[PDB]
Order: C-alpha cells, then sequence, then structure tokens
RNA sequence: AGCCAGGAUGUUGGCUUAGAAGCAGCCAUCAUUUAAAGAAAGCGUAAUAGCUCACUGGUCGAGUCGGCCUGCGCGGAAGA
C-alpha cells in the first residue's frame, strides 16, 4: 500500500483541489483509465484497485500505475476537543483533477481491458472512462 | 457470413461449372441426414458429379449464364443441384434412386439440350 | 442403435460392454463370442469399434470397424499411452507410410475423397494425441 | 425476487421489463433470476 | 486524401475561442514557411471523424479557406482533458 | 425476428479415471464430406444416450444492429 519512504515534512495543509490534470494522455501502455470527476484517493483505494485489474488479467499483459498518494491526511480521534495542536497523520493520497490517468496498460486484448477497468473502477469514488493512446 | 464479394465469386464457380457441364439436376434437399448427404457426395465423386446446395437469387444469376434459364422457377424451394461434368446422365439415375431410397425430399425439375424436363420425365436421363 | 470401442478378442465384462448395450434388449454373449469370432483377428491389446444394431425383435446386426485413428496411432508409433500435452510434448514418430496403412484401414473406414484425405484425417489424428509425422 | 437497486441480466434467457415504472427481471429458465427494482 | 474546409477567424481570445467551441465549431492555426500565420475555424464533428484514422497524423492533407487550397500536416494538437474533444490544432504547411 | 430443415466422418482426439464418449479435470483443437456443422455454447448420464446453441439452405419481405455525444424524465429514496 503505497507511501512516501521518506518526507520533509510530517504534516500538511489542506490545500484545494482546483483547476485539471496534467499527464491526459496515455504514454506507456496501449490503454488507460482516466478519471472525469475530482476526488481524493487514499492508498487503500488505489491497492484495492490495483487488486482487482491484476485478477482480471490473470496476471499477464502489464499494469502502470500513474498515480501516488504524497500527500498526509490528519484526524484527531473520537471525543477530542478542538486545539491542542493538529491530528496524528492517519493515511495518505492523491489529488486528482479531472482527466488525470490513474492506470495504464497493454499487452493484452482490447475488450478484455475495457473489462478489467470497469472492475477496477468500481473501487474508485471518482467518475471514470476508458481511453485509448493516440499518434500525437 | 457473406460478403457481395463473397457472393459474386461464388456466382462466378456456379456459372463456371454450369457451363463446362453436359447435364444438370435441381432437388429439394430437406429432410435428410448429412450422413447420407456425405453418402451421395461418396456416390458423387465417383460419378464425376459436381454436388451443390447454393443460395436461390444466387442461381438466378448463375443460370442467366445460359443456357439453364429454363430452370428459374425450379428454384423456389430449397435447391440442391448435380451437375455432371463428366458425362451426362448419371445425376439423374442417381438422384431417383436416392429419393426412393431415403423417401425425403422430392428431386423436382431437370434441364438437357436447354429445356426443362418435368418430374416423372425426368427417367429420360 | 448403439457404439461402443471393445479390446481385440476381449468381451463380457461389467462395466465396460453388458449393462451398456443390456439394458437395450440385446442378448449379451452372443455379441461378446460372435464379437469375439469376428476380431480374433484384431491385434491383442488394441481397442476396436463395434457399431451395433438393434432391432424391435432384439435380434441385432453389428458391423466391426477398423481400429480408431488413435489406436493404430499408438502401434503404429510403437507407443502406449499417447501425449497428456499434444504437439507441446511429443511421444512418438510416424513416417507417411504408416499414416497410409492407417488411412487404407480407415480407407474402409472414412469419408475422404482420396488415400489423401484419409491420410489427412490420420494426420489430423496424428496432431490430436501429440505424435510426430517423419 | 431479489429486490435491489442494480438489477441485470444474468443469463441469456433473462429478459428486462418495465411493468407499471417498475424496472424488473424476468426469466424463463431460472426463476432465481426473477428481479425488481428497490 | 482528406479535405477540410475552413473559413479565416474574425476575432482572437479566449473569449472567442469559447464562443466557437459552444457552436460546435473549433480554433485551429496554420503556420511554417515564408508566410504570416493564418488562424482558421473547422466544424468539430468532421475532423473528430477524420482524425479518427491514423494516417490524418503521418499526411499531407488540404484545407479549402475561401475557395483557396492550402497543403499541410498535423503539427500537434491539444485535447479537452476528459472529453472526446479537440480544443486545438497546429498546422504546419507542407 | 419468427417459422420448415440439417447441426456430419476420423472419433469415445490423446491424457486421466472404476467411468470422461464435445460437455470432471489437463493439453492439443487438426483434417475430411461440406450449403453449413466449435475435437463444441448450455441442460443431461455411473459414463452414454437424450435436448437446444454456434453455422448454413428454405419461407418471408424492407429496413435492422449497437455504440458515441448530448436535452428532459424513472428507479436508488425509511421516523416518530
Ligand atoms: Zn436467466
Amino acid at each position: 500500500m503505497l507511501q512516501p519512504k521518506r518526507t520533509k515534512f510530517r504534516k500538511m495543509h489542506k490545500g484545494r483541489n482546483r483547476g485539471l490534470a496534467q499527464g491526459t494522455d496515455v504514454s506507456f501502455g496501449s490503454f488507460g483509465l482516466k478519471a472525469v470527476g475530482r476526488g481524493r484517493l487514499t492508498a487503500r483505494q488505489i491497492e484495492a484497485a490495483r487488486r482487482a485489474m491484476t485478477r482480471a488479467v490473470k496476471r499477464q499483459g502489464k499494469i502502470w500505475i500513474r498515480v501516488f498518494p504524497d500527500k498526509p491526511i490528519t484526524e484527531k480521534p473520537l471525543a477530542v476537543r478542538m486545539g491542542k495542536g493538529k491530528g496524528n497523520v492517519e493515511y495518505w493520497v492523491a489529488l486528482i483533477q479531472p482527466g488525470k490517468v490513474l492506470y495504464e496498460m497493454d499487452g493484452v486484448p482490447e475488450e478484455l481491458a475495457r473489462e478489467a477497468f470497469k472492475l477496477a473502477a468500481a473501487k474508485l469514488p471518482i467518475k471514470t472512462t476508458f481511453v485509448t493512446k493516440t499518434v500525437m | 457470413a457473406l460478403n457481395l464479394q463473397d457472393k459474386q465469386a461464388i456466382v462466378a464457380e456456379v456459372s463456371e461449372v454450369a457451363k463446362g457441364a453436359l447435364s444438370a439436376v435441381v432437388a429439394d434437399s430437406r429432410g435428410v441426414t448429412v450422413d447420407k448427404m456425405t453418402e451421395l457426395r461418396k456416390a458423387g465423386r465417383e460419378a464425376g458429379v459436381y454436388m451443390r446446395v447454393v443460395r436461390n437469387t444466387l442461381l438466378r444469376r448463375a443460370v442467366e449464364g445460359t443456357p439453364f434459364e429454363c430452370l428459374k422457377d425450379a428454384f423456389v424451394g430449397p435447391t440442391l443441384i448435380a451437375y455432371s461434368m463428366e458425362h451426362p446422365g448419371a445425376a439423374a439415375r442417381l438422384f431417383k434412386e436416392f429419393a426412393k431410397a431415403n423417401a425425403k425430399f422430392e428431386v423436382k425439375a431437370a434441364a438437357f439440350e436447354g429445356e426443362l424436363i418435368p418430374a416423372s420425365q425426368i427417367d429420360r436421363l | 442403435y448403439v457404439k461402443l470401442q471393445v479390446a481385440a478378442g476381449m468381451a463380457n465384462p461389467s462395466p465396460p460392454v453388458g449393462p451398456a448395450l443390456g439394458q437395450q434388449g440385446v442378448n449379451i454373449m452372443e455379441f461378446c463370442k460372435a464379437f469375439n469370432a469376428k476380431t480374433d483377428s484384431i491385434e491383442k491389446g488394441l481397442p476396436i469399434p463395434v457399431v451395433i444394431t438393434v432391432y424391435a425383435d432384439r435380434s441385432f446386426t453389428f458391423v466391426t470397424k477398423t481400429p480408431p485413428a488413435a489406436v493404430l496411432l499408438k502401434k503404429a508409433a510403437g507407443i502406449k499411452s499417447g501425449s497428456g500435452k499434444p504437439n507441446k510434448d511429443k511421444v512418438g514418430k510416424i513416417s507417411r507410410a504408416q499414416l497410409q496403412e492407417i488411412a487404407q484401414t480407415k480407407a474402409a473406414d472414412m469419408t475422404g475423397a482420396d488415400i489423401e484425405a484419409m491420410t489427412r484425417s490420420i494426420e489430423g489424428t496424428a496432431r490430436s494425441m501429440g505424435l510426430v509425422v517423419e | 425476487m431479489k429486490v435491489r437497486a442494480s438489477v441485470k441480466k444474468l443469463c441469456r434467457n433473462c429478459k428486462i421489463v418495465k411493468r407499471d415504472g417498475v424496472i424488473r427481471v424476468i426469466c424463463s429458465a431460472e426463476p432465481k433470476h426473477k428481479q425488481r427494482q428497490g | 486524401m482528406f479535405t477540410i474546409n475552413a473559413e479565416v477567424r474574425k476575432e482572437q481570445g479566449k473569449g472567442a475561442s469559447r464562443r466557437l467551441r459552444a457552436a460546435n465549431k473549433f480554433p485551429a492555426i496554420i503556420y511554417g514557411g515564408k508566410e504570416a500565420p493564418l488562424a482558421i475555424e473547422l466544424d468539430h464533428d468532421k475532423v473528430m471523424n477524420m482524425q479518427a484514422k491514423a494516417e490524418f497524423y503521418s499526411e499531407v492533407l488540404t484545407i479549402v479557406v475561401d475557395g483557396k487550397e492550402i497543403k499541410v500536416k498535423a503539427q500537434d494538437v491539444q485535447r479537452h482533458p476528459y472529453k472526446p474533444k479537440l480544443q486545438h490544432i497546429d498546422f504546419v504547411r507542407a
């Protein structure tokens, strides 16, 4: 379950998720799963999904994961008042803007890939579509 | 399925063995097993006979290739044609005994010399 | 109207023959020993196919046909069992003369036009069980 | 009667229908495929 | 062979472009060579179905502008982020 | 789309199994007669047999198939 080996700082500003994505195109595989909607991907989500589409291909072809959960989220536990600092680090997320490419794939029949990606997207919080790499 | 090119080539093959053939017999192919049909295909390659089941509106296009055009009303109903490229007869004598052996289908109308022969007079061939 | 594949001079065990065509009204021992009297000529160890034809009066007529493509390919390559992994693992060999002997036996038993058609159907059963043609 | 908010064809004999503003899935073959939306 | 019909753009900027895109038309450009650049508009559909072939990118095409053809190649093309759409095309004079 | 017809030989392909015969499981999946017929898409057997399908000929007679992009609606939808 992905997570930065080591970081400069332990915690982060909530920040915003605004504007559109970079890496709109499929640069490695023949096919890719692109995100239409905008949202935060926990590492758990990405892992579960990668699993789903790994079962789906019977471990053939190849799978890239283009997104990384590099920003730490915190939570104060239950029954704790406000203040007294910033909450402890719960988990990691990747900010996703419309048009990012979450996974790439190739070495597989197209039909099968659309399938595997449907099964992968069942595990994801955000609106997604199927896409093909193009010439230029 | 069959593309227009497919149909065109096949019309050319039926028209091509039709030009080369001495005599033909049109018959009903319905209600008979592929076992007895491969049996009349062995009794076909043995008698020199070219056996076919071909589409009707395809065989109007191939038989427009002359002089079998008297057969274009014999193409209503399922069509199995026996072209004897070697000898005339041996189709018309083989089919009546195959249809009396099976007692299925028909064997409707023949063609020889450029004319059609009615079903009870195919005993001419 | 039933079919079985019975070893050369053999008949009347319970699981292979007796029940199968015995629930059909057939007398079991006449089939058994007229089939061992006909197929006494088939080599020991080859299953030979037999087509049993039963009529409303239980008197049957069976055509014993020539041993299978797979059995004559077991014997003409010398082997016992063919491949469990055909054309991946290859278990024996036959020159074109054995393809043509097995396809004269099966020239009596095929639908083929020429001995090349029967040699090609025995070619097909030669690629089925893994055997190499050399 | 599987009653759920996602209803599908579970084989080739399952046929979708809208009766009285409900979407159901009806099978001739398999009583177990009988579904209603809800 | 591909033939694209086009009109000369009387306007420019973000506003012009987004009114273009709303009307089911889209802006592109023709540069390269001794000449000056020529900004033009196109029908989104025609071209979207035309670049739906590969050769579009490897070949010399023609563009009909005010009675006058130019022969060009496809240089780079920016697509809308998630939509089956085209924001723009760089045409380089062939 | 419907309705009539056929869905063949080698062969029960080999492996394996008390049995696997298109249809436990493993591997190949060729060739023949072909209008067409997967070494078979499902029910079926102790294993068969038995039943449709893929595929093709017939009858019919002019439009039909399913994606893409969007507009408005349906279900998803329970509380004092
Ligand atoms: Zn069903």
